């Protein structure tokens, strides 16, 4: 993924918006016949869980909890996983020794439910005033429901009847004069360790503290378990409900495992000349393809093409054995020798075939950049189909062409 | 005020003339470019071509819908929020204000004076707004000079030169010797 | 009904949570670190192409709506605070980026200074926003913003962290640890925003009326010979590991005067209080002075509600001001939340309030069939 | 480069046994506690010590030069001892990296000059970028990325990193052949 250089070559997605991205990162969609990006589909929220103690947790139980697990903790000065020590416990970071005790919290006798964090200081203040909003916007919402029935019967407030507990809070006291700044700030040395940065300060922001023995260690933040869910297409991919601890897909689908995956295996010579060497292997166990187009002339964004990319060559059939096979096990004679193709194909291993293209480089300055489009045999089985019941003909003749830009190194 | 309206509209639009000297280049943007649409509504639907308007430095400003809706508060001044009657109002106001005789003589003499008029088609919509609140089948000449800038001046230049000019005036000496009302009083 | 979200997108940091909470659940700096660029781009920027824009505020209410806040963004209602005269492309940007790509039931775009006004619960108040780009006052009187009499200074973060910079480097002592334990100046041509922020936030204070006053006029030095307070101590900030700035003791206490500083023009943050008062109705005069609100983080800065308050006071016994606004009561507001989460905090109380929130709020049925976001400019 | 795996020719002098190649110029101090099962690779100048070890490693694990694969030592009242770590199927460390790590899962990419703190567990399918300190008894979760020297939560990973981790670590060992 990082190790080798996926961010190099890219494949383009069809629709209102296109984007140039790995293979690695785009996703297949099977409903429909269009590979499309991770910007693109939509994003669903399915399971909550802790980074340190990886807990899965309920929708419900984290809206509670304001979306953090109670046993585990970060230290505030650093943003790490605290970890409880005895002598009894207190809190302490590895990275920083910050401890529990500096900013003067008490130890606890009960190792996890002894901790806790202080109450809002405006708490009983805010509710007050919602209560307050809400009979007064009830109050609202009666005159918006009887103006627009009158309105809807159409009678000119026509008076067939007799028309027409409060809740009043006290507006906040403004004080004649706001308390100065201490008499201490000026003619005293100030310690950078004893007052907080900005960072520190805003991860704390109910009342975020001037001072760091005020600034109290705030709970551990839950992370998410992405689902994704296309605008055509329904469903698409999802994870188990035990992601925590488990590299398991419930629905595994990615455009690397349908769609032929291309690599540049060897990088020739960048001085205006050469012959580079890419390889073609298929995901699919039986399958068929073919990169035979040159992209069209000035037609499906070729603006960063910087190279004239022939690859003449005509359609190559190769399929992948999911087996661990021996080198070179056996040698078929339709798939590979009756192509021998010496100029076109360099070589042809179990799921894997080298293809010389004839790049033309030093267009530009530098920075090469070869537009070109790859066909490929998609058996879709869009149609009910158990265990290949149907023949799906129709679906492995559809032809899938993905318009894909390598980026040579230069 | 058209000149202050202009500067929260173009604060709208992304462009601060926080300064009292950057307050004097939005005068000369209103006086470039700002023209009065007859339908306000149609203008606001339709997508402008955002005109470029250079500045004293070199900077390039699209003005876009800012340039047409800054100065329709002359006609409605309840939209930013200032309680007046309006331009259109005022001068239709002070006809019907005045003996019924005189109202077909005042709408048949109408005339622009100030800088304030020479906003493009300011003519073709005062027509248009004067005529709806106006009696039907009146005749409302607006009868504009090519000086509206300069117009007050040369009516002082001529009145200045006639010798009945020479009476109308207050003397140093009757100044001194009269007292204070000597200007108010002589000024009719 | 679900608990409404609040985002309140600006150019230094963004709040974000859930409607009726005591405060915002995260609050983070506006900027998203893309992959090639060393320094993270800032995710509002007026007057670019709308293409950019789009892409940069996609990115970011993802980052929002997932890893600081865990909620699917189709299923419940939106309540972004924007301040009044916020760029109409960006407004019109961010809302189509909700309504396109999130696909959120409804957006309501409510002014920053009317949702202030709430937290505290009286219905009549002055505001005053002093924030990083523009330091905004805006009077609201029961309920109605009053446009006709705004009033905004480039007196903010921006203006007082490029001041900051422009001092440090005039008077520039670091200690490399390369034989830099001699004052050497301007070793780096430039310093980065998030040091400056660091430093005006830890070292720099905002100094009293009496003291400031001196300031102003011993850095002009008119016709006067050393009539200068005596300053702090100087404080020592580490850049980048080794590299040790020694900050001087003058640059702490004179670097905000340039907020409060006159210049002629008589355009300080204090006096847009006064400027925008005596341009407001005759009857309203008396109900806002003695209800005033300071919010923004610019003046979370220790000492600025005292030296402000102070300053006004002074300002008022100015002959310009004297006649109008001369025997006025001038009293600050405390809001619950903090001078940072006070704009925040109105936009959750407003979202508590379910039956009203739907009406006034714009959906998503009205936008893909109309295409027009309602503003105070004409429809 | 480009998605291409580049060639990289070893010298004669290797311990080259049952698939598993080991460098002889890399001390592995305690050969009898650490155990590598599957075809490991392990770069010349690295250390993988038996300090009250059991070091199992992966089926196609890959350690760069000058990096150390060091148990931690368990602070415990009852008694300090030194935790056996378990490197997972498919683990990649990169070149001149410290490893303090107790329980390291599989389909790893560790990265290079990277400090792992003591007691340090690591979840199947993660990514520890280059220049990079994870504190003392630190958890990472699978598709994740940890960076910066206080080592906290970067990003997620791509989705597939089981099917694609394999065609790396497999293609190095099989592209990495004598001279
Ligand atoms: N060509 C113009 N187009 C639009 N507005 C103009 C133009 N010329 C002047 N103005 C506006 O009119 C003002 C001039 O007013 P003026 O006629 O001098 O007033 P007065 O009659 O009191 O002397 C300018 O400040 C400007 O706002
Ligand atoms: N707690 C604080 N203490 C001191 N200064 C602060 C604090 N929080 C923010 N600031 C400063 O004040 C500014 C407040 O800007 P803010 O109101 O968050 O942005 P915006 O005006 O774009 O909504 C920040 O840029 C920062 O420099
Ligand atoms: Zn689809
Ligand atoms: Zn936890
Ligand atoms: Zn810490």
């Amino acid at each position: 993924a990082s190790l080798l250089q996926s961010e190099r070559v890219l494949y383009l997605v069809q629709g209102e918006k296109k984007v140039r991205a790995p293979l690695s990162q785009l996703y297949f969609c099977r409903y429909c016949s269009e590979l499309r990006s991770l910007e693109c589909v939509s994003h669903e929220v399915d399971s909550h869980y802790c980074p340190s103690c990886l807990e899965n947790m309920p929708s419900a139980e984290a809206k509670l909890k304001k979306n953090r697990c109670a046993n585990c903790f970060d230290c505030p000065g650093c943003m790490h996983t605290l970890s409880t020590r005895a002598t009894a416990y207190y809190l302490a970071c590895g990275f920083c020794r910050w401890t529990s005790r500096d900013v003067g919290m008490a130890d606890k006798s009960v190792a996890s439910g002894g901790w806790q964090e202080p109450d809002h200081p405006h708490t009983q203040r805010m509710n007050k005033l919602i209560e307050y909003y809400q009979q007064l916007a009830q109050k609202e919402k009666v005159e918006r429901d009887r103006k627009k029935l009158a309105r809807r019967r159409n009678y000119m407030p026509l008076a067939f009847s007799q028309h027409t507990k409060e809740i009043k809070i006290e507006p906040a006291q403004a004080v004649d004069e706001v308390e100065p700044l201490p008499e201490d700030y000026y003619t005293r040395p100030v310690n950078l360790t004893e007052v907080t940065t900005l960072q520190q300060r805003l991860l704390q922001p109910d009342f975020q503290p001037i001072c760091a023995s005020q600034l109290y260690p705030r709970h551990k933040h839950l992370l998410i378990k992405r689902s994704l869910r296309c605008r055509q297409c329904e469903h698409n991919l999802s994870k188990p409900e035990f992601n925590p601890t488990s590299i398991k897909f419930k629905i595994q689908l990615v455009a690397v495992n349908y769609i032929p995956e291309v690599r540049i295996m060897s990088i020739p010579n960048l001085r205006y000349m050469k012959e580079s060497q890419v390889l073609l292997t298929l995901t699919n166990p039986v399958e068929n393809l073919t990169h035979v187009t040159l992209l069209e002339c000035e037609e499906g964004d070729p603006d960063d093409t910087n190279s004239t990319a022939k690859v003449s060559v005509p359609p190559t059939e190769l399929v992948l054995a999911g087996k661990d096979a021996a080198a070179e096990y056996d040698e078929l004679a339709e798939p590979q020798d009756f192509p021998d193709d010496p100029d076109v194909v360099a070589f042809r291993k179990a799921n894997k075939v080298g293809v010389f293209i004839k790049v033309t480089p030093q267009r530009e300055e530098g920075d090469v950049t070869v537009c070109f489009k790859l066909k490929h045999d998609f058996k879709n089985l869009a149609a009910p189909i158990r265990p290949v019941e149907e023949a799906d003909p129709g679906a492995e003749v559809s032809w899938l062409t993905q318009h894909v830009e390598l980026s040579l190194g230069p | 005020d058209v000149s202050r309206f202009l500067r929260l509209y173009l604060r709208k639009e992304g462009y601060d003339f926080h300064s009292s000297s950057e307050f004097e280049i939005v005068k000369a943007i209103k006086e470039r470019a700002c023209y009065l649409s007859i339908n306000p509504q149609k203008d606001e639907t339709l997508e402008t071509e955002k005109a470029q308007y250079y500045l004293p430095d070199g900077s390039t400003i699209e003005i876009g819908p800012s340039r047409f809706r800054a100065p329709e508060l002359l006609f409605r001044p309840d939209l930013i929020g200032e309680e007046s009657e309006g331009i259109h109002e005022v001068l239709v106001f002070a006809i019907q204000k005045s003996d019924m005789d005189l109202r077909r003589t005042l709408f048949s003499n109408i005339v622009l004076s100030g800088g304030s008029t020479l906003f493009k088609g300011f003519g073709d919509r005062l027509l248009s707004e004067v005529k709806k609140l106006a009696p039907k089948d009146v005749k409302i000449r607006i009868s504009a000079p090519q000086e509206r800038l300069y117009s007050t001046w040369i009516g002082g230049s001529i009145l200045a030169s006639l010798d009945t000019f020479k009476k109308m005036w207050v003397s140093k000496k009757e100044y001194e010797e009269d007292g204070a009302r000597s200007i108010h009083r002589k000024t009719f | 009904e679900k608990t409404a979200v609040v985002i309140d997108l600006g150019e230094a940091f963004t709040k974000c949570g859930f409607a009726g909470e005591t405060g915002p659940r995260c609050i983070i700096p506006s900027v998203i670190k893309k992959a090639g660029m060393p320094k993270p781009i800032k995710v509002v920027q007026y007057n670019i192409n709308t293409e950019e824009l789009y892409s940069y505020l996609k990115e970011f209410i993802h980052i929002l709506y997932f890893r600081h806040l865990l909620v699917n963004p189709r299923d419940r209602r939106v309540v972004v605070i924007e301040s009044v005269l916020c760029p109409s492309h960006f407004r019109e940007t961010l809302t189509r980026v909700l309504f396109k790509y999130f696909e959120v039931p409804s957006v309501l775009l409510a002014p920053s200074h009317l949702m202030a006004l709430l937290t505290l619960g009286i219905n009549s108040a002055m505001v005053l926003d002093c924030g990083y780009r523009e330091s905004l006052v805006l009077p609201i009187y029961e309920g109605i913003p009053v446009l006709n009499c705004w009033g905004a200074l480039p007196l903010g973060g921006k203006a007082l962290h490029k001041e900051l910079e422009t001092q440090l480097l005039e008077q520039c002592t670091v200690d490399t640890g390369a034989a830099k334990e001699q004052s050497l100046p301007s070793v780096m041509g430039s310093i980065p925003e998030g040091v400056l922020e660091d430093i005006k936030v830890r070292t720099c204070f905002v100094s009293d009326l009496t003291r400031g006053l001196k300031i102003q006029a011993a850095k002009f030095n008119i016709d006067g010979n050393t009539e200068r307070p005596s300053p702090p101590p100087n404080v020592d900030y580490p850049l980048d590991g080794e590299k040790i700035l020694h900050v001087l003791g003058s640059i702490r206490d004179s670097v905000v005067e340039i907020l409060f500083e006159q210049d002629n023009e008589e355009k300080s943050v204090a006096t847009l209080i006064l400027d925008s008062l005596m341009q407001c109705p005759i009857d309203t005069r008396k109900q806002l002075a003695e209800n005033l609100v300071i919010i923004g983080g610019t003046s979370m800065l220790p000492g600025f509600l005292h030296r402000l308050l102070a300053e006004i006071r002074y300002l008022v016994e100015k002959p310009k001001y004297k006649k109008t606004l001369g025997t006025k009561t001038f009293r600050i507001h405390t809001p619950p939340a903090k001078a940072n989460c006070v704009a925040w905090l109105g936009g959750a109380i407003f979202g508590a309030l379910q039956d009203i929130l739907g009406s006034r709020s714009v959906s998503k049925e009205y936008y893909n069939q109309t295409g027009r976001i309602p503003d105070w400019c004409s429809l | 480069m480009e998605l291409g795996e580049l060639l990289y020719n070893k010298s004669e002098y290797i311990e080259t046994a049952s698939g598993n190649k080991v460098s002889r110029q890399s001390v592995l101090c305690g050969s009898q506690n650490i155990v590598l099962n599957g075809k490991t690779i392990v770069m010349n100048d690295c250390i993988i010590r038996g300090d009250l070890a059991n070091v199992r490693v992966g089926r196609h694990c890959v350690v760069k030069s000058r990096s150390v694969i060091r148990p931690p030592f368990k602070k415990f009242s009852k008694g300090v001892a030194f935790f056996p770590l378990h490197i997972g199927d498919h683990v990649f460390i990169e070149e001149d990296c410290v490893v303090n790590a107790a329980q390291i899962g599989s389909y790893v990419h560790v990265g290079k000059n990277c400090v792992i703190g003591r007691r340090c567990v690591l979840k199947d399918c993660c990514k520890i970028l280059d220049n990079t300190v994870l504190p003392p008894e630190t958890v990472v979760p699978p598709f994740t990325v940890f960076s910066g020297c206080p080592g906290l939560f970067s990003g997620e990973l791509p989705e597939c990193t089981q099917e694609l981790m394999i065609d790396v670590t497999k293609s190095y060992y099989q592209k990495f052949l004598p001279l």
